[PDB]
C-alpha cells in the first residue's frame, strides 16, 4: 500500500 | 523566436530547470502556433515537474499541519498557505494557456484528448488543495474536462491508445481521490485495462511499450484500491 | 503575519522538510537580518538552504556550458545556448553575491567564536569559489584571491583552535583542496592538503566519541575519494 | 567520478 499512480 | 523558445525549453529540460522550461513553453504557446506532439510533451513535462514539486511540498506541510497533536504553530498553516497560493497560481497559468490557446474547435483526437486531459489534471491539482465551496465547482470543472476528453478518446481512439489509457488512469484517480467515488474509479480502471488487454495482440513494438506502461499503472492502482 | 525570528527559523525548518530550498534560504536570510547570532543548528539551516539553491544553479550552468563548448568547437554546426547559460550564470552570481553580502554584513564577526568564524569564512571561500567557476573576465583573478584569503583565514583559525578530527576543520580543508585543484590549478598543493588532512585526522580517530566519529569519517571518506580520483591509487 | 566538496 503506497501512493496512487497518475 | 518561437524556435529559440522551444530550443531554450529543451535546454532548460537538459539543465533540470523546469521552472524556466515552463516559462519558455508558455512563451512558445503564446506565439499562437500549434504545438507539435514533441512540443506538447515539452509543455506537459515542464509544468508537470513544477506542480509536481509544489504538490509534494504541500502534502508534506498539510500532513505536518493535520498531525497537530506533535506541535503545530501559525508557521505551518501560514507556509502551507504560501505553497498552496503558489501552486494554485501555476494551475491557473496552465489552465489559462489551455483555454486561451491550446484547446481548439478541432485538431487531431490525440492533441484534442491531450489538452483536455491536461485541463482535467490541473483542475484536479486545484481540487487537491481546495477547501471552500469552490471545491464543488473545481471538482466539476475537472469532471467536465476529463469527460469531454473521454468522449473524444472513446470515439476517435482505440482502447490501446496511450493517450486514451493515460486519460482514463487520471480520471479514475480523480474518481477515487477527488470525487470520492471508489466504485466508479475501480470500474473505470478495470474496464480500461480489460479493453486494452483485448487488443494488445494488434500493437507494434513501439505502440506496445507505451500502452503496457500505462496498463501496469492501472493494474497497480486496481491492486491498491481493491486490496489484492 | 508571523515573520518574527523564531517563526522565520520555524518556517526555514519546514521549508527544508518540504524540499523548498529557495524558500528556506529566503527565511534564513530574513532570520540573519534580525541581527541575532546563529546557533550551530541555525548556521546549518542557512548553509543547507543556499548550498542546495546554488547547487542546482551550478549543476544547470555546467550542463549548459558543456553544450556551449560542443557548439563552439572546430567543425561543428551553427546563440540560445550562450544566452540561456548567461541567464543561469547571472542568476547564480546573484545568489553568491547575496550569501557573500550576508556573510560580510552580519555573519562574519571578529567577535565570534572559533567554530562559527571558521564556518562563515569557509562559506565565504565556497561562494567566491562558485563565482570563480563561472568568472572569465579580469575579475577572475580578484575572485580567486577573495576565495583564497577566506579559506586561508579559516585555515589559520582551524589549525590553532580546532583538533584535526573536527568536521568543520575537515570540511574546510576538503573544500580548500578542491579550490587548489579546480580553481587555482594547483593539483600538487591540492593532493598534499587532502593527504595531510586525512593522515592527521586518522592519527586522532581513536579519541573520538560515537557522534564525533560519524561526522569526521564522513568527510575523511570524501578526502580519500578525491585523493583516489586525483592520484589514481 | 566528480570531485567531492561541501555536504
Amino acid at each position: 500500500s503506497l501512493r496512487r499512480n497518475s | 523566436e518561437r524556435a529559440s523558445l522551444i530550443q531554450k525549453a529543451k535546454l532548460a529540460e537538459q539543465a533540470e530547470r523546469y521552472e524556466d522550461m515552463a516559462a519558455f513553453m508558455k512563451g512558445a504557446v503564446e506565439k499562437g502556433e500549434e504545438l507539435s506532439c514533441e512540443e506538447r510533451n515539452l509543455l506537459s513535462v515542464a509544468y508537470k515537474n513544477v506542480v509536481g514539486g509544489q504538490r509534494a511540498a504541500w502534502r508534506v506541510l498539510s500532513s505536518i499541519e493535520q498531525k497537530s497533536n506533535a506541535a503545530a504553530g501559525p508557521e505551518v498553516r501560514e507556509y502551507r498557505e504560501k505553497v498552496e497560493t503558489e501552486l494554485q497560481g501555476v494551475c491557473d497559468t496552465v489552465l489559462g494557456l489551455l483555454d486561451s490557446h491550446l484547446i481548439k474547435e478541432a485538431g487531431d483526437a490525440e492533441s484534442r484528448v491531450f489538452y483536455l486531459k491536461m485541463k482535467g489534471d490541473y483542475y484536479r491539482y486545484l481540487a487537491e488543495v481546495a477547501t471552500g465551496d469552490d471545491k464543488k465547482r473545481i471538482i466539476d470543472s475537472a469532471r467536465s474536462a476529463y469527460q469531454e476528453a473521454m468522449d473524444i478518446s472513446k470515439k476517435e481512439m482505440p482502447p490501446t491508445n496511450p493517450i486514451r489509457l493515460g486519460l482514463a488512469l487520471n480520471f479514475s484517480v480523480f474518481h477515487y481521490e477527488i470525487a470520492n467515488s471508489p466504485e466508479e474509479a475501480i470500474s473505470l480502471a478495470k474496464t480500461t485495462f480489460d479493453e486494452a488487454m483485448a487488443d494488445l495482440h494488434t500493437l507494434s513494438e513501439d505502440s506496445y511499450k507505451d500502452s503496457t506502461l500505462i496498463m501496469q499503472l492501472l493494474r497497480d492502482n486496481l491492486t491498491l484500491w481493491t486490496g489484492s
